[PDB]
RNA sequence: UGUGGACCCGCCCCUUGGGGUGUGUCCAAAGGGCUUUGCCCGCUUCCGGAUGGGCCCGCGUCCCAUCAGCUAGUUGGUGGGGUAAUGGCCCACCAAGGCGACGACGGGUAGCCGGUCUGAGAGGAUGGCCGGCCACAGGGGCACUGAGACACGGGCCCCACUCCUACGGGAGGCAGCAGUUAGGAAUCUUCCGCAAUGGGCGCAAGCCUGACGGAGCGACGCCGCUUGGAGGAAGAAGCCCUUCGGGGUGUAAACUCCUGAACCCGGGACGAAACCCCCGACGAGGGGACUGACGGUACCGGGGUAAUAGCGCCGGCCAACUCCGUGCCAGCAGCCGCGGUAAUACGGAGGGCGCGAGCGUUACCCGGAUUCACUGGGCGUAAAGGGCGUGUAGGCGGCCUGGGGCGUCCCAUGUGAAAG
């Protein structure tokens, strides 16, 4: 069985987007939905849907990458660069208001799942709340 | 190891083994000479290194070594030791200090007198 | 019984008390239950002697015994003054 | 204010005295997760009213023994030996974990 | 003054006058002249490119021995400087530049470092009205530095002085011939001085 | 005498022994001084304040599992004893319990903390000095007197020891200051004063305070400061290297001039104003007098001599090179490594680098060392996958909804002593 779910998530999106895919699919969750909200509306992807293969509910995530490129190795950037989980079952990480991280100065996010919904940190911040360190993405 | 080993067992400190059991770890060691022969050095090396094994107050046996170009260490003498290997006799690991005691320091030794413990000659 | 004294809290021959309000019984240097004042005995600033008339009342009402030094000290700063 | 701790009655082969199981969680000090750690608490019962499985509040008291500084608040709920179950269990598992052989 | 012994080594070992000695570090005869290579029996040997670390050893004694200050004073200016908030290099500089005993030598009353320091020891000299003696002594913005007024007639101040007439003085400071009073204006800034330092390899040298 | 308070029983309000009330019983006192026929110091019972303290509870507090079982006052109950008070605290009787792998029991080590050192941080190490708590007062036990002690300079007994002894028997306990002796690599004056702050007792005067305030010795640490300042040869002598022509030490010195640490003379403190006494009410307020150990010290002014320098290092790491002596010797050496005849690595010398009243050495702690890795590591062949399986505890757990709200997050508030 999936032990975590999320981790299983941005693996997917990890894998997916370093071989160039086009989108990917993964079990469908309304916690993953929430989290694909930030990435879409981060622009780390175009956006995702709500499709049934085989019978059953996923969420197709289209991908985004960079412009191809010039000299040896054509491949486009990553939007993606980098996406980690942060807490995990057998070790949950939580932080209070004041201790939530600034991923690459700003140039990065850290998606946390609060009482008050799951927020980037600066939405996070702002609202004025904490909770569990979900991961991290730029 | 998973965060739940390491909570079981946690990580283990290493301890730090002294290399000079010059007991109470004290910064010197007050003895009495019992022989003082002479060794051969090893590896690439050849010369009659000075030694003596001192009988030390801290309970213990010794063997320490005696620097300098000569001495005049009886199979008797009091003398403070310091603790310090001699890379090429192993075995040794406490220097014997020169100008404390019954050990003299090197006579005419102009340059590194501080060590050797040897006075300030006088010039005129 | 609970009294207002003077702490010594100088450097050698550089003097300067804390008036406090302790149990008879500590070390002069020792914890004190309060501070209500301070008084540097060379004067070296114009400020050489606050004290807190509210709190020193406050102290006396309830049982603190002045020393000699310290009600000289109080009174200066006019604890007792009842014009 | 007096600690009110809630727990289950483990033991009930006491005169007016139950045991109360409390577990209690909390993050590792160096290492993050949340572990369970757990105490039984000797807590008075002059009418012996609670019974094994019992889920129990438990306050602090005034000592009415060595051991006995907690008295049975109320109950929360009862039966319930699932709970009672781990701690025999764990209890009887014992037998293994030694020099002797043991069935356990 | 400090260190005690000939100092025009020193200029010759960093291969850059530090200007401390008053005359002579004008006249064809500081050494550097006829004589620019360090001393010793291997003075004129063709010098070794030097090691990153020499190269941060060697400027960072340039700027300690242009103020006649030793290595224990010179690191805790340093690393008071460090910790204080702002560029650590300049404040480095801007507190060392405010020792007594420099803001004379700024000031002109002593023609080199090593005689302001001795003038200072001496009580010749007088912050605010008051005789002080501490070469470490440190000035600040609005402070007056004055010849002490018993002084004021000494056949070496007297000279010093004079050729302080119509003579600038630094952008942060101020004095007046007559009254042989100076005054400390502001803590000077980098683009006021011109020391053969790039204090930035100090800076490096201090956290090898 | 009974304001009152204590106890038994009852009732009421509270609600684990809190507060009220009724009957009954029980319980008080000390006198002294005069600026004497009042006022001061004090006495008695009670309610309360303040301060100090006892006891209890949650959580946290080192190593070994080559220590895995432990326990019978043990765990609980009833009654009693005991105490200021809860409690197996102690005792009689009854029940059979209690504790342990979330590490009992056993062994090793250790006073804990505020903090201190180090570290980018997380953390590591530590607990001298100062402040708080605890514990102990030759070793062991015990209780008496007290508000308080099971009482360092109080008492009793046992033990070890020293001492006196008319041998029967007694006297002692510096882990108080100072000092002696022993041990040790190593740690101070048998000092001055109670002038100040603090303490005890006294109405006060005042007495007592090795608390304390000071001085003494030790570079043991930190900071400040001096051994000079400016001029002075294309460059003395000596030493020194040399392709013998010169090169170096060196503006260094000499020397010229200037200042003037030491030291002399003079003046000379702050820290002290209260207590006290007078006026005034022994009050507020006003007035006055006495009082300095440090010390004839700090500091101020005048006079005035150029007047200590050392230690480590120079093969690489690591800033600094030459000659000579030595010849796997003598010896260096933190790690690499040097020395078996041209040695920048030994010894000396000149020179040089570094630091300088210190410089080195040894020891020990943290760092670098992501070299126990939480931040921040690994296991095919480098050290590391269990010979395999079954499965207990434990760890972990798919998608949707709802309740709770323990974990988690948020706001407010209390706490977080002083020192650092
Ligand atoms: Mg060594
Ligand atoms: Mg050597
Ligand atoms: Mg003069
Ligand atoms: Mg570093
Ligand atoms: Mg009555
Ligand atoms: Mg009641
Ligand atoms: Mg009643
Ligand atoms: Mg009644
Ligand atoms: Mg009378
Ligand atoms: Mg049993
Ligand atoms: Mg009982
Ligand atoms: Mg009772
Ligand atoms: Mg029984
Ligand atoms: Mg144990
Ligand atoms: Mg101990
Ligand atoms: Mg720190
Ligand atoms: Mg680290
Ligand atoms: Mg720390
Ligand atoms: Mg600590
Ligand atoms: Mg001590
Ligand atoms: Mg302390
Ligand atoms: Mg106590
Ligand atoms: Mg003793
Ligand atoms: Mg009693
Ligand atoms: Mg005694
Ligand atoms: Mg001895
Ligand atoms: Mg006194
Ligand atoms: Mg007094
Ligand atoms: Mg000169
Ligand atoms: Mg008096
Ligand atoms: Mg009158
Ligand atoms: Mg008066
Ligand atoms: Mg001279
Ligand atoms: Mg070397
Ligand atoms: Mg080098
Ligand atoms: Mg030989
Ligand atoms: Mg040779
Ligand atoms: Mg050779
Ligand atoms: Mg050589
Ligand atoms: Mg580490
Ligand atoms: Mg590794
Ligand atoms: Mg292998
Ligand atoms: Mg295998
Ligand atoms: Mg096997
Ligand atoms: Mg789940
Ligand atoms: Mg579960
Ligand atoms: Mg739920
Ligand atoms: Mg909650
Ligand atoms: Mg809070
Ligand atoms: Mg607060
Ligand atoms: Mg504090
Ligand atoms: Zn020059």
């Amino acid at each position: 069985m999936l032990t975590d779910p999320i981790a299983d998530m941005l693996t997917r999106i990890r894998n997916a987007t370093r071989v160039y895919k086009e989108s990917t699919d993964v079990p469908a969750s309304r916690f993953k939905e929430e989290i694909l909200r930030i990435l879409a509306r981060e622009g780390f992807i175009k956006g995702y849907e709500r499709v049934d293969v085989d019978g059953k509910p996923y969420l197709r995530v289209y991908l985004k990458y960079g412009p191809r490129r010039q000299g040896p190795d054509p491949r486009p950037e990553q939007v993606i660069h980098h996406i980690r989980r942060i807490s995990k079952p057998g070790r949950r990480v939580y932080v209070g208001v004041k201790e939530i991280p600034r991923v690459r100065r700003g140039l990065g996010i850290a998606i946390l799942s609060t009482s008050k919904g799951v927020l980037t940190d600066r939405e996070a911040r702002k609202l004025g709340v904490g909770g569990e360190l979900i991961c991290e993405v730029w | 190891p998973t965060i739940n080993q390491l909570v079981r067992k946690g990580r283990e400190k290493v301890r730090k083994k002294s290399k000079v059991p010059a007991l109470k770890g004290a910064p010197f060691r007050r003895g009495v000479c019992t022989v003082v022969r002479t060794v051969t050095p090893k590896k690439p090396n050849s010369a009659l290194r000075k030694v003596a094994k001192v009988r030390l107050t801290s309970g213990y046996e010794v063997t320490a070594y005696i620097p300098g170009e000569g001495h005049n260490l009886q199979e008797h003498s009091v003398v403070l030791i310091r603790g310090g290997r001699v890379k090429d006799l192993p075995g040794v690991r406490y220097h014997i200090v020169r100008g404390v005691y019954d050990a003299a320091g090197v006579k005419d030794r102009k340059k590194s007198r501080s060590k050797y413990g040897t006075k300030k000659p006088k010039e005129a | 019984m609970v009294k207002i004294r003077l702490a010594r809290f100088g450097s050698k021959h550089n003097p300067h008390y804390r008036i406090v309000v302790t149990d008879a019984r500590r070390k002069r240097d020792g914890k004190y239950i309060e501070k209500i004042g301070y008084y540097d005995p060379r004067k070296t600033t114009p400020d050489w002697l606050k004290v807190d008339v509210e709190r020193a009342r406050y102290w006396l009402s309830v049982g603190a015994q002045p020393t000699d030094t310290a009600r000289r000290l109080l009174r200066q700063a006019g604890v007792f003054r009842q014009e | 204010p007096k600690k009110v701790l809630t727990g289950v009655v483990v033991s009930d082969k006491m005169q007016k005295t139950v045991t109360v199981l409390v577990e209690r969680q909390f993050p590792h000090p160096l290492y993050g997760k949340v572990i369970k750690r757990s105490k039984k608490y000797l807590a008075h019962d002059p009418e012996e009213k609670y019974k094994l499985g019992d889920v129990v509040e438990i306050i602090e008291s005034r000592p009415i023994s060595k051991r006995k500084r907690f008295r049975v608040l109320r109950l929360v709920e009862s039966g319930r030996m699932d709970l009672v179950e781990k701690y025999l269990i764990r209890r009887q598992n014992y037998q293994s974990l030694s020099k002797r052989g043991g069935k356990a | 003054g400090r260190y005690i012994g000939p100092v025009c080594r020193l200029c010759r070992r960093e291969g850059v006058k530090l200007y401390l000695k008053g005359e002579r570090c004008y006249s064809p005869k500081c050494a550097m002249e006829r004589r620019p290579y360090p001393p010793g029996q291997h003075g004129q040997k063709r010098a070794r490119r030097p090691s990153d670390y020499a190269v941060r050893l060697r400027e960072k004694q340039k700027l300690r021995r242009i103020y006649g200050i030793s290595e224990r004073q010179f690191r805790n200016l340093f690393e008071e400087a460090s910790k204080k908030k702002g560029v650590t290099g300049s404040v480095f500089l801007g507190l060392l530049e405010s020792r007594l005993d420099n803001v004379v030598y700024r000031l002109g009353f002593a023609v080199s470092r090593r005689q302001a320091r001795q003038l200072v020891r001496h009580g010749h000299i007088t912050v605010n009205g008051r005789r002080v003696d501490l070469p470490s002594y440190r000035v600040r913005p609005g402070d007056e530095i004055a010849v002490a007024e018993k002084s004021r007639n000494l056949e070496l101040i007297r000279q010093n002085l004079e050729a302080m007439k119509g003579r600038k003085v630094g952008p942060w400071l101020s004095l007046d011939v007559e009254g042989m009073k100076g005054k400390f204006l502001r803590l000077p800034d980098r683009e006021d001085l011109a020391l053969p330092v790039n204090e930035q390899l100090v800076i490096e040298f201090y956290s090898r």
